């Protein structure tokens, strides 16, 4: 049963990609899958739901118009109004599938988007000035939505899984989401509804596959997936953020999965990879596949 | 698992500055909302002034600031207890000051002598306005329900030291005094009890 | 080697125009006697090469006659003589045709030709067969590959990562040259970080492109992961087509280019996914620049690859020989390493092994044996002083009046993209007309900037062949940006704009923060009506006309020269009052003008211009220059 789910954000969030310092609009599914592990961890709940039967889509923006989704990735017949353009409406998703959006329409589209506004706040470590030192500034890059506009998401799974995604929703909304937490970022309050024009629109039969996550196979079927195919590789890495892995903060094996967007004529699943290394619990790394069926 | 939601008012007592280019305007402009344009109070400076505080009390490397504020030491890595939000610009507080046709914010006009020259230095420091009213918003998480009480404790006592001392802002020269209003103590995540819980 | 001749004769075949105008000239040579090369002056190829291709003073001709008055590997130092002899001297001595190709670029072009059309023949109805390869190499992520900077040394890395980046593009297209038994002249043109090739349409060929793709990315997945990935996307091309007949070769570039754009797209195969997904250890240590922990980093948190582009950093302005070799100090193509050394440490890594390349910075000499000059600015003004080259833009910011600031400027010409595909008309349409261009867009980037930036505080941290970016001295910056958008004005004849965002920071604010501002400035600076410059913050965004003549000599030199009873307290009071921006607060203003004792021809002008909504802002901004630059 999908479930729309929507964000909205009090406080500005960090959802930082690379470094502390830059700041993305949204998250990819992993992240959104990690903080569900360590919420139900943190609550005691069951893990067997998330792991077996959990099939979400990354954060995309919702606006008071319209509600977007990823531009699919697709020949088009400038050029640089389209590669510039991230975005696009649920009621223009068919239209641009038969390319019926021009350049100027592309630059419309991405004018009409309003998610928020980016920007740097300027912040300070003083613990090593008492201890004969100075002061050590950081920067954190926030973005802070719209009044309007939000972060939604698409769950698909049965019913109990949907009642345990709602009570761990329910706790993230106090419990905060993406990175900087606990220091001003990340408190948002969440809105879980049913949406028939996403019922609609997912259940369709099309010529091509549109992926709705950031999502990687095992080997046979990326073996008979690839097949002229566009997409686009994501290096999902980082720290590992537990209290009972290490005794030190280590990092987690290097992964790389395709953006959502990313179009592949054949429909491939995926799994939970697991990114420990030799740890004392296994780190999942969220890689499901969410797919939309377009015609081109 | 719980989380105990504190909601109250932090109301300025004077000139609140907590800073975060173009010449003849002002050289140390208070961090704002991005769209909004409301001055805010961010939550790392009042997570890490209540830190200091409770390092000047309880004195860092102490094991209560050590699991309130959070750590990531070798081998004891802990989870922060305490997360504070932005305390944003009170919507009655936007009321009172869109009347009287008042600023949000303020720019004080200070100097500095020097001990050679006698020559000042001037700035143009953004204050929020005396009067105005942040909506703050303090997080607990219930790691232990053995020791929220002694957690509340300490966090009643750093509480008690910032209301004797500023904020943000150079508090030495008498910006950052504030003063804090709980409105609710109540739990929202959990089924602990926190109604016998007090902040001030 | 029939090849080599034919080059050689594709390349002089029209020596004898020169000496007309100021075969037997060739003939006085005794090297150039060979037969083939004379036969080609005065064999069939070079005919249907010429062919292919073409579908002012007497006493300074004598003097480049005498001036001008064979074996392998040296076609490049002849190539290069061409290149800086035959530039000026058009390819049509006189026709009604207008002259747009060059001398150089004709024979350039024609020996390309002839070498692609010998590769086939090796392998009027000869033009309508698919006879050559237009390919194109551009790499992936470059910009995030330079901006990627761990800031301790990003400035270093903010000079090196390009120039480094620039080298290896080079390198690559010579391996490919290497490859295909072609030489310098069968690549079109490169432009920044995107390089153009002409080759033969044969199995060899195709074959060789596979092979160089296939161990690119290997190379590239192996050092820089998914940082860098270059892609070659080729398209088989006719004689007509080559020639604009039928009205086709724009129509070739557009496919090439979406070509290059689908490949792209599908860039990773299955197996180079499978070993991606693949990794045995998850590493601690991970690097400063890069942030990668897969490769062995120092103790110093640098890795192996950020580490040579430091010592590449401060190697680069020091020496002027680019040495390709098994040593070196980074990484390079197929087990190769770059370094930068005197003439003696180059003529030391020839004489030492083989196959090892030399490129000249900007050094016009052909005599010397086995190099190829590579165009690139590295104008630092501070190189220029041993105490300022000890102490780098710090010494930018050192000065005796004026605030110490630092500017920094990311100019970018506007819709070049539209002037090749577009701007050019139907009829002249050409590949020597597309080389012209793109070659004068090169040397007025790289050899051009450095003249125009002479006596100035300013360094390039790269000057791409359309991004530009300069940091230095704030009014220095604004003044040499001026400069060059006059400059080049005058060189492009109109026809071409650039848009360009200027910002000012203290002397220890981060550099990230500084390219990320001033990257976010010039943005708004293009705005949609392009040709714009975006002046400190990013809410006022001027046009070239109002920055160089309304805003600095219309109002603020005027207020320099009445300035020099009258204060800076006079200028701050009007600066609040032209702030405020009310009616009552400009009847304040006239009030002070009129007590201020100023001349009442520019009491009126101040007023004048406060009056107006542009002129309000153009004012603010004038007085804001002259207050920074009175500073004490
Ligand atoms: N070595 C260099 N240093 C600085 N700028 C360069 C260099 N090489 C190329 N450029 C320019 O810098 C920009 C880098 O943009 P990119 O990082 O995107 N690499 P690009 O070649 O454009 O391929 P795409 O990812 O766009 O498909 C380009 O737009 C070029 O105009
Ligand atoms: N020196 C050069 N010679 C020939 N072609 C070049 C040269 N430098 C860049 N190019 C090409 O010129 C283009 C410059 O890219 P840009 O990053 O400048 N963006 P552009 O296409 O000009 O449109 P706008 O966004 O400015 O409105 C590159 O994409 C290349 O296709
Ligand atoms: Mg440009
Ligand atoms: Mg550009």
């Amino acid at each position: 049963v999908v479930k729309l789910v929507k964000l909205t954000f009090k406080s500005p969030v960090h959802f930082g990609m690379k470094r502390l310092s830059d700041s993305n609009h949204t998250i990819a599914a992993d992240t959104l899958f990690s903080a569900l592990i360590i919420e139900a961890l943190q609550q005691q709940l069951e893990l067997s739901h998330l792991l077996n039967n959990l099939v979400i889509t990354d954060l995309f923006p919702y606006n008071k118009t319209s509600y977007f989704l990823p531009k699919p990735l697709i020949r088009i017949e400038g050029y640089k109004a389209f590669k510039k353009l991230t975005y696009i409406p649920v009621e223009n998703y068919s239209e641009y599938l038969r390319g019926e959006i021009d350049s100027l329409e592309a630059s419309k589209i991405a004018e009409s988007l309003n998610l928020g506004k980016a920007s740097l706040s300027t912040k300070v470590s003083l613990q090593a000035v008492d201890h004969n030192g100075e002061s050590e500034p950081y920067s954190v890059g926030n973005f802070t939505f719209y009044p309007e506009s939000g972060l939604y998401f698409l769950a698909k799974g049965n019913a109990d899984t949907i009642g345990q995604l709602e009570i761990l929703m329910h706790a993230l909304q106090y419990s905060g989401i993406g990175g900087k937490r606990s220091a001003g970022y990340g408190q948002f309050r969440c809105t879980i509804e049913d949406s028939g024009k996403f019922d609609s629109l997912l259940s369709q039969t099309g010529n091509i596959a549109i992926l709705l996550s950031s999502a990687m196979a095992s080997d046979e079927e990326l073996v008979d997936c690839l097949e002229d195919a566009r997409y686009l590789l994501k290096k999902r890495t980082g720290f590992v953020q537990s209290k009972t892995y290490a005794d030190q903060l280590v990092k987690k094996k290097d992964f790389y999965a395709f953006s959502a967007g990313s179009t592949f004529y054949q429909k491939f699943n995926g799994k939970i990879f697991d990114v420990s290394d030799n740890g004392r619990h296994s780190v999942y790394r969220y890689a499901k596949a969410f797919w939309l069926e377009g015609k081109i | 698992y719980s989380k105990i939601r504190i909601v109250g008012k932090i109301d300025v007592l004077t000139g609140l500055h907590i800073g975060g280019s173009m010449i003849g305007a002002i050289a140390s402009p208070v961090v704002r909302d991005p769209y909004s344009r409301l001055p805010i109070i961010p939550g790392s400076s009042i997570k890490g002034k209540m830190r200091s505080l409770l390092a000047k009390h309880i004195g860092q490397d102490a094991p209560e600031i050590l699991r309130l504020f959070g750590s990531s030491q070798k081998g004891a890595i802990q989870s922060s207890r305490l997360q504070i939000s932005d305390a944003f610009f009170s919507k009655a507080s936007q009321e009172e000051f869109d009347k009287k046709d008042l600023a949000y914010t303020e720019t004080k006009f200070e100097n500095t002598i020097s001990r050679l020259t006698a020559v000042a230095n001037p700035r143009q420091i953004e204050r929020v306005t005396r009067g105005a009213s942040f909506d703050f918003h303090i997080i607990y998480n219930v790691e232990n329900i053995n020791e929220v009480m002694a957690d509340f404790e300490n966090i009643k006592t750093a509480i008690h030291l910032l209301e004797n001392d500023y904020l943000g802002g150079g508090g030495t020269r008498g910006n950052g005094r504030i003063r804090f209003v709980i409105d609710s103590i109540d739990t929202v995540v959990g089924d602990f009890d926190s109604s016998n819980l007090s902040i001030k | 080697n029939k090849k080599l001749e034919l080059m050689y004769g594709s390349l002089l075949h029209d020596i004898g125009k020169i000496v007309y105008r100021s075969s037997q000239f060739l003939n006085k040579f005794k090297p150039f006697q060979l037969s083939g090369i004379v036969d080609s002056v005065s064999a069939y190829i070079t005919y249907i090469a010429d062919n292919i291709a073409s579908g002012y003073t007497s006493s300074q001709y004598a003097a480049l006659v005498n001036k001008m008055t064979v074996g392998p590997d040296s076609f490049s130092s002849l190539l290069q003589w061409t290149e800086s002899l035959w530039s000026y001297i058009p390819s049509s001595t006189d026709t009604n045709q207008v002259m747009d190709v060059s001398l150089y670029d004709h024979s350039k072009i024609t020996c390309a030709i002839a070498s692609c059309i010998y590769d086939y023949l090796t392998e009027k109805q000869f033009y309508q067969e698919d006879v050559f390869l237009l390919v194109s190499l551009d790499m992936s992520g470059i910009q995030d590959f330079i901006y990627n900077i761990s800031g301790s040394k990003a400035l270093k890395s903010l000079r090196s990562r390009s120039f480094y980046l620039e080298t290896m593009l080079e390198s690559l297209v010579d391996d490919l040259l290497s490859d295909l038994e072609l030489s310098r002249a069968n690549l079109l043109y490169t432009g920044g970080g995107h390089a153009y090739l002409l080759l033969p349409n044969t199995e060899r060929a195709r074959d060789v492109l596979a092979s160089f793709e296939g161990e690119m990315k290997e190379w590239f997945i192996k050092i820089f992961k998914t940082d860098l990935s270059v892609a070659i996307a080729y398209k088989a091309c006719t004689g007509e087509d080559l020639m604009n007949s039928n009205g086709t070769y724009s129509d070739l570039w557009q496919t090439v280019s979406r070509k290059l754009s689908d490949k792209k797209a599908h860039k990773y195969s299955l197996n180079e996914i499978k070993l991606f997904n693949s990794t045995i250890h998850a590493g601690t240590q991970e690097c400063k620049e890069c942030l990668r922990s897969d490769i062995d980093i120092s103790e110093d948190s640098l890795c192996k690859i950020c580490e040579g582009i430091i010592a590449i950093s401060n190697d680069l302005r020091d020496y002027s020989f680019f040495v390709v070799s098994p040593e070196g100090k980074v990484p390079l193509p197929r087990n190769r390493y770059l370094s930068v050394e005197n003439q003696d440490g180059a003529e030391r890594k020839i004489k030492m092994n083989k196959e090892t390349r030399i490129y000249s910075k900007n050094q016009p000499f052909v005599g010397k044996q086995l190099v190829t000059n590579l165009w690139m600015c590295d104008y630092d003004f501070s190189t220029l002083n041993p105490e300022t080259k000890k102490q780098g833009i710090a010494s930018y910011v050192n000065r005796e009046v004026g605030i110490p600031r630092l500017g920094v400027l990311r100019a970018d010409i506007d819709n070049l993209g539209t002037t090749f595909i577009k701007g050019i008309p139907e009829q002249y349409r050409s590949i020597s007309r597309t080389a012209t261009l793109s070659r004068q867009l090169s040397m007025f980037f790289k050899f051009e900037l450095s003249n125009i930036l002479k006596g100035a505080r300013i360094s390039v941290i790269y000057s791409g062949g359309d991004d530009l970016f300069l940091i230095g001295a704030w009014d220095d910056v604004i003044s040499k940006a001026l400069v060059l958008r006059k400059a080049f004005t005058r060189f492009s004849a109109g026809k071409l704009t650039f848009s360009a965002g200027i910002g000012m920071y203290p002397v220890k604010y981060p550099i990230s923060k500084m390219a990320s501002e001033t990257g976010v400035l010039e943005d708004l600076a293009k705005r949609g009506e392009k040709n714009q410059v975006a002046l400190w913050n990013d809410s006022k965004v001027f046009g070239w006309s109002q920055l160089e003549e309304q805003i600095l000599k219309e109002k603020m030199i005027p207020l320099q020269e009445a300035l020099t009873e009258h204060g800076k307290s006079f200028l701050y009071k009007m600066l609040e009052l032209l702030r405020n921006e009310d009616q009552i607060n400009i009847a304040r203003l006239a009030y002070l003008l009129a007590r201020s004792s100023l001349s009442e021809e520019l009491t009126q002008s101040i007023f004048a211009w406060s009056q107006n909504k542009q002129q309000k802002v153009e004012l603010i901004t004038a007085i804001e220059y002259l207050v920074y630059q009175i500073r004490e």
